[PDB]
């Protein structure tokens, strides 16, 4: 409305909603395996 | 009714907890004063008998108390022995204080806290520097090849406030002048009133443990009672409804 | 007659109230929420004779705004403000709008955004390098650093419009974005200045502030106070019923 | 009339109300007396439209006195 | 929500970045030339609650974080390696 008060009005919500879902692209602990044809990614790449 | 008093109850204990907790996490924290609640009980109706009406938490109280020191050997990093802040400059212009001796130097020579913000006032390391001497009484010395005398290069000076309690807490380790604590006084390190300056030690949080986890108990103890409170008067209420 | 009214009303905004309530519970978990406060507010009925009826009507006097905890999560575009801070997204109508969700996402060609609001600067909307580690400062710097190239380069980029504007002169409007209202526009401008007092926390994202003390003993007075309306309700109803005979001779 | 009894103080500074001191007002409206006067006025209402309904019948009888 | 959940869980962060720190500095004690790490801690945003001038402000804090990780560049001790290929530094110098 138009106005020392409160303000008037009413204002409902409506709920929540989930919008994106996000993954934490950072670097992984490296982990030793002995066989010859494991890798791992130092830094931002994926294999094809 | 009876519902705005355990109200208010209940936010005071939630407040305690905030501050145990701020107090738990800072444990590792270098130069951290620990934070420590005080309620007041609000205005009473009189109609004499007096009826309450709640609680509510006036100021948080910080004890200015010299921690123990812990022993690294970065030449870069000094401890105040009794009460003083160093001085740093914000990005805005204002200056700040804060007791973190872990000092660092930026790549144009200059000691900056560990954030980066600049330490006053302004001591500019040279690059041919073998050892930094940080003394006693805040003389900041260098030593530098072929040279049989080392070379000054300034003075790193303390601020003493009157009442220490008041300053703001900015967050990142920075307190900030207020009315309650104004007219800050640099000092010499040793002389009117101003605490010494210990090279290679780092100053500990003053947060007690056992004294946290006591009043973790009391504050659950006392949440429960008063959600026991809260409770009864709905129960009372839907009673009271039912006629 | 219409006194089975008067109550009703209280009934039926009490029912307004619990909305409310569920939308700020509902929202619990959701980074920047400044929870709706509720107030009933009584209104008379002005005329002859007797002034015996009030009734009721709900509002919501804006939002809440202490700030929230805050959470950390190591992720550098994620930012925290001091408090009475906000940051200016441009809104869907072209037009700014404030919000305290730091959660900043990059586009596939470098916009900045925040919930698809792309975020303003001082020069507008930000354009990263595509793909670059973003860093922000204590005060909203950008730095961007390339993939491949050296480190001696993270070069700045931009800086973040951070607003001062505290609780009384903010509105929420319908799509969740805070903006100024009629007299604070008139008092302080259309579009406001970046204050280069506020403190920015790269790392941190917070939460809402949803206290659940204050909603349980909002949904315990809501339901007592339901329960006394529908009986002044009842009352009124059995009255009314027994009144009606007299029209018999 | 309006009451005069103290008002109920509530401490919330951040509301627009509150005084310097802070307390926002709420009203002095006490729920067991409502509820026991709602009570006695509908049992005072009932009482005395039974005394309608009573007297009634009486006054249409009264009317056959002359014919 | 307004909870102390959401201060442990950055205490407990922090607690493991030290941890991280102490293990790292562990699993490199054979290393040739390698300096220690030390987390320095340092506390988050406080809020401030308005009071209807007071000697003490009514302030809550909100957590910790890690902010800097410093390396000692003190000179660690020289072991003999018979290798003639094998030099030290005595001081401050990195090789190209």
């Amino acid at each position: 409305g138009a106005q020392t008060t409160l303000p008037s009005g009413l204002q409902i919500g409506t709920g929540v909603r989930p919008v994106a879902t996000e993954r934490l692209h950072s670097q992984g602990n490296l982990s030793q395996t002995n066989n010859s044809k494991d890798v791992a990614i130092k830094g931002q790449g994926f294999f094809q | 009714s009876s519902l705005w008093i355990a109200k208010t109850g209940l936010d005071a204990q939630q407040t305690n907890m905030d501050v145990i907790a701020n107090n738990l996490a800072n444990v590792s924290t270098n130069g951290f004063k620990r934070q420590r609640a005080v309620f007041e009980d609000l205005l009473y109706q009189t109609i004499g008998l007096q009826i309450g009406t709640g609680v509510r938490p006036v100021a948080t109280e910080r004890l200015h108390s010299q921690g123990n020191l812990s022993q690294t050997n970065n030449s870069k990093d000094v401890a105040i022995k009794g009460q003083g802040f160093f001085q740093v400059m914000l990005p805005d212009g204002t200056s700040a204080y804060t007791r973190d001796g872990s000092f660092q130097v930026d790549q144009n020579g200059q000691l900056v806290t560990a954030g980066g913000f600049q330490v006053q006032p302004a001591i500019t390391i040279p690059a041919n520097a073998l050892s930094i001497t940080i003394g006693r009484d805040g003389v900041v010395s260098v030593t530098q090849q072929g040279q049989a005398a080392p070379v000054q290069v300034g003075q790193l000076n303390l601020t003493t406030f009157m009442n220490d309690t008041g300053l703001e807490s900015i967050g990142e380790n920075l307190y900030i002048e207020t009315q309650s604590s104004g007219a800050p006084n640099e000092s010499t390190p040793g002389l009117n009133g101003a605490g010494l300056l210990y090279q290679g030690y780092v100053e500990t949080s003053n947060v007690n443990v056992a004294e946290e986890l006591v009043n973790m108990i009391q504050v659950q103890r006392a949440y429960e009672i008063n959600s026991k409170a809260v409770s009864t008067t709905d129960q009372m209420l839907q009673k009271l409804t039912q006629l | 007659d219409h006194a089975i009214y008067t109550a009703m009303g209280a009934a039926s905004q009490t029912l307004n109230q619990q909305a409310v309530t569920a939308s700020n519970l509902a929202n619990a978990s959701t980074p920047g929420f400044r929870a709706q406060l509720n107030a009933l507010r009584a209104v008379p009925v002005d005329g002859l004779s007797l002034a015996t009826r009030t009734l009721v009507t709900a509002s919501t006097p804006g939002a809440d705004m202490t700030p929230g905890q805050l959470d950390y999560t190591s992720r550098p575009l994620d930012v925290a403000l001091q408090q009475d801070g906000w940051l200016v997204v441009q809104a869907a109508d072209g037009a700014e709008g404030y919000t305290r969700n730091g959660n900043i996402q990059v586009g596939p060609t470098g916009q900045l955004t925040i919930q698809g609001h792309p975020v303003i600067g001082e020069g507008g909307p930000i354009t990263v390098p595509e793909g670059s580690e973003i860093t922000i400062a204590a005060d909203g710097t950008i730095s961007a650093l390339n993939p491949g190239d050296p480190p001696n380069t993270v070069a700045p980029v931009g800086r973040l419009k951070l607003v001062k504007a505290e609780g009384n002169e903010v509105q929420r409007s319908d799509d969740g974005l805070f903006r100024l209202t009629a007299e604070a526009q008139a008092e302080r401008g259309a579009v406001l200045a970046a204050d280069p007092s506020i403190r920015i926390m790269s790392g941190v994202l917070e939460g809402s502030n949803v206290k659940p003390v204050e909603a349980m003993t909002d949904m315990i007075a809501n339901a007592r106070r339901f329960e006394m309306q529908m009986k002044v309700i009842t009352s009124v109803d059995e009255n009314e019923g027994r009144a009606n005979q007299l029209l018999s001779m | 009339i309006e009451s005069q009894a103290p008002e109920k103080l509530v401490y919330e500074p951040g509301n627009p109300l509150a005084d310097a001191n802070g307390y926002v007002k709420m009203p002095n409206v006490d729920v067991v007396g409502e509820m026991v006067n709602t009570m006695s006025a509908s049992r005072s209402y009932q009482a005395n439209i039974e005394v309608l309904n009573t007297v009634k019948s009486m006054m249409l009888k009264t009317l056959t006195l002359g014919q | 929500m307004i909870s102390s959940l959401w201060i442990a869980k950055t205490g407990l962060d922090a607690q493991q970045t030290n941890m991280d720190v102490i293990a790292n500095n562990l699993a490199n004690v054979s290393t040739n030339g390698f300096k220690r790490q030390r987390a320095v801690f340092e506390d988050l945003l406080y809020q401030t609650i308005r009071q209807p001038t007071l000697p003490s402000g009514l302030q809550i804090g909100t957590g910790v974080r890690p902010v800097a990780t410093e390396r000692l560049h003190s000179q660690g001790n020289l072991s003999q390696t018979n290798n003639s290929k094998d030099v030290a530094i005595k001081g401050q110098g990195f090789f190209q």
